[PDB]
């Protein structure tokens, strides 16, 4: 029960009125999901690789983490943002 | 002597090197000094007591004599060859390691055995308060027994062994006096194994209770030396450590705290509004800094803590200005170029970071509670760190709103969510904060009568004030507890202060007509309420404008009095109001005698 | 309360027993035995 599903209820509600800033490993925001690791609302922050909650403050410039992979997809929330960004 | 026993390994001549811990197949014999036998005897004594229940239930294995775990070796016994050389002991009584093991696991195994029975004996014993504290009071035995024959639930152990528990009991309750076999009558005196101890716990009518009054003193003495109540108003740098600040996370309500009432919180007092923008998660929001002054947590003077601004139950008027709804509330830092309180318009605000936004706009976080939609209890929360703000002269934490589109409706709103109950928790005790600066040492005396009414209640969790308050608070419970600062007894506390008022009012009279000879009946009484007002609300001694209490003498004075006062209480300190206290105990025994009278009738 | 006889020097239902608290002898075994490191040795 790592995920804490009150967090995931904040993921989807930030997806619908898309906010969902996608941040890379060099703490810059992109919209492509390929170079991006951190996922915000901006309440909660989750690295897309390990898929764990990191900080409730977003502004991911102040987060320490050590993970490295090439997976955690659902891209579906990422896809739902750009549709709802219009 | 003490420690393990040693013996001349080189034989005969025992020098500071021809020794060696006499170890062997049993482990090392450690000496059993006089007092350490008191314990193991006192422990075994409390087990032997349960002898009648060990045989009854075929457990146990005979009485445990401490003389079965020891030996009678002889040699030099110390902590090290060097010092063991000065303790030649002959035929001392040592207990070998492997033995120090059994006397241990035996007292442990037996301790379980009895701990159990001893629990059954109790639910039955205390189940008829065999303890009064004034005069006597009987309860005809027949009834008593025929009564518990009932109450006691079918799974006790006092029903399976009545006079197998009774014999254990007689030695613990000098209430139950067994009827002597050859005169078939009681004994007047009751002889329970705890003969002395039980004699010295009775609430002696002369003075409350020696066992009580004695401890309430040694207890206070502990604190007095411990925390460091002594030196409470010392005038010189003291490491925060000296204040053992722990479990210390205070919560507020900013956006209310005046900036001058607490340095760690400045405000944007500017004419118009200061709508700024910032791309947060793609979407562009506008921080407002609305109509009012919008008090914001300053970042400097903010001991790297864990700021957790809770926004709940607080109003959320998205009903009127629709502008408010849609905006995700979020705690955001704000770096300004020109110092705040001088920051006029948007071009002044360097940048704005959303350190922690709330997913989902202001229309899901709501909840209607009679028209006025409130905020569903949620906690936004940064983790400010001393150095993440290095260089940056101006930066402020602000729990604002982040409106997705400013409008005319939100022209008098001012979205500061600071009205919420923010809870800062210093996450790095070593560093404190004072008057707006971060330090590593306080100067106690400085913080006395230096805060204002609310320059105290507005203190920042683990800051000098909150530390020079946590401290007085201990010293406040030592007096409140041990010393009698709550009766007309002009105690040692209110007495230390009176001597200061005199010496003080006496020199202020020196030079000039001296038309007023010091009072004293009025001084004693003035200092009595001064020492009393302190015990009452320890805090006050920090607020500017408190009679007596805030002069440099007092406190520094008080404590050092209260100090020596505890180190002399005697034992019979309980003599204070030991009259009404006594008369109240007789009052209880008269009512409890009334109880035994029914146990005595109902169950004849 | 059935008669026993020798197991223990006193019968419970024995002749002339007597429950009777006296403010004078507060019943107490040995709970506060000191064992802390410094104090036990
Ligand atoms: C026979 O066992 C009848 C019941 C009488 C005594 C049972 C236990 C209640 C009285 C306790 C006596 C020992 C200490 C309470």
């Amino acid at each position: 029960l790592h995920m804490i599903p009150q967090v995931a209820h904040a993921m989807v509600r930030a997806a619908a009125a898309g906010r969902l800033t996608l941040y890379t490993r060099t703490r810059t925001e992109t919209t492509n999901f390929d170079h991006a690791e951190y996922v915000t609302c901006g309440r909660y922050t989750i690295c897309a690789f390990c898929l764990t909650t990191l900080a409730p403050h977003a502004n991911v410039k102040t987060i320490q983490d050590s993970h490295a992979c090439s997976r955690q997809p659902n891209e579906a929330i990422r896809s739902l943002v750009e549709v709802s960004d219009k | 002597p003490t420690g393990k026993l040693w013996r001349p390994v080189g034989t005969s001549v025992a020098t500071i090197d021809s020794l060696a811990i006499v170890s062997d197949r049993f482990g090392q014999y450690s000496f059993v000094n006089e007092g350490m036998r008191e314990t193991f005897s006192k422990a075994l004594f409390d087990i032997n007591m349960w002898q009648p229940l060990f045989q009854a239930t075929k457990t146990g294995c005979g009485p445990i004599v401490l003389s079965s775990f020891t030996t009678t070796t002889s040699g030099y016994v110390g902590a090290t060859a060097g010092d063991a050389l000065d303790n030649p002991v002959t035929n001392g009584v040592f207990i070998s390691t492997v033995q120090i093991m059994n006397l241990q696991r035996t007292i442990a195994a037996r301790m379980r055995d009895v701990a159990l029975w001893q629990k059954h004996l109790d639910t039955a014993m205390t189940m008829l308060t065999p303890d009064i504290s004034a005069g006597s009071a009987s309860c005809n035995w027949k009834s008593l027994l025929a009564f518990a024959k009932d109450i006691l639930p079918l799974d006790n152990l006092c029903l399976t062994y009545p006079n197998e528990f009774y014999n254990v009991a007689i030695h613990r309750y000098p209430a139950l006096k067994p009827g002597n076999p050859d005169t078939k009558l009681p004994d007047a005196q009751a002889h329970p194994l705890g003969e002395v101890a039980g004699a010295f716990n009775a609430a002696t009518s002369e003075v409350g209770s020696l066992v009580g009054s004695s401890s309430t003193l040694s207890q206070a003495i502990s604190t007095m030396a411990g925390k460091d109540l002594d030196l409470i108003e010392a005038d010189t740098p003291l490491p925060v450590s000296v204040f053992t600040p722990s479990l210390a996370p205070r919560s507020y309500r900013p956006a209310f705290i005046k900036p001058e009432d607490a340095k760690w919180i400045a405000e944007f007092n500017n004419s118009s509004l200061i709508r700024k923008t910032l791309t947060y998660s793609g979407a562009t929001y506008t921080v407002q800094l609305g109509p009012g002054p919008t008090r914001v947590i300053d970042m400097n003077a903010m001991i790297d803590s864990v700021l957790t601004l809770d926004v709940s139950g607080t109003i959320l008027p998205y009903d009127t200005n629709p502008d408010l709804s849609t905006s995700v509330p979020a705690f955001v830092l704000i770096q300004t170029s020109v110092p705040i309180q001088q920051v006029t318009t948007a071009a002044n605000i360097t940048a704005i970071t959303v350190v922690s936004a709330a997913g989902a706009s202001a229309i899901n976080l709501a909840i209607n509670v009679r028209g006025q939609p409130r905020f569903n209890m949620l906690h936004l929360q940064a983790t400010f760190e001393r150095e993440t703000i290095t260089g940056i002269p101006y930066i402020y934490g602000l729990g604002t709103f982040l409106i997705p589109s400013p409008t005319s409706s939100s022209n008098f709103s001012n979205p500061t969510l600071m009205d919420g109950l923010l809870t800062v928790t210093p996450v790095l005790l070593r560093e404190t904060t004072y008057k707006g600066e971060v330090v590593d040492a306080i100067v106690p005396a400085t913080v006395m009568a230096n805060q204002t009414s609310e320059e105290v209640a507005s203190a920042l969790a683990n800051d000098a004030i909150v530390l020079v308050s946590n401290h007085l608070n201990k010293l406040a419970n030592v007096v409140g507890d041990a010393i009698p600062v709550a009766s007309r007894t002009d105690d040692s506390a209110t007495s230390a202060i009176v001597s200061r008022l005199a010496v003080q009012h006496k020199l202020s009279q020196v030079g000039q007509a001296s038309p007023t000879p010091p009072d004293y009946p009025l001084l004693w009484r003035r200092a009595k309420r001064a020492a009393s007002m302190f015990v009452s609300n320890p805090s006050l001694a920090l607020q500017v404008g408190i009679p007596v209490l805030t002069q440099s003498g007092m406190l520094s004075a008080l404590t050092s009095g209260v100090g020596t006062a505890l180190r002399t209480g005697s034992l019979g300190k309980g003599v204070t109001d030991a009259s009404e206290k006594l008369r109240a105990r007789q009052s209880l025994t008269v009512a409890k005698q009334a109880f035994f009278d029914q146990i005595g009738s109902l169950w004849p | 309360g059935n008669v026993q006889t020798s197991v223990n020097t006193y019968n419970i239902t024995g002749d002339g027993n007597s429950f009777t608290p006296t403010s004078d002898m507060t019943s107490t075994a040995a709970p506060a035995i000191d064992l802390k490191p410094g104090v036990l040795n």
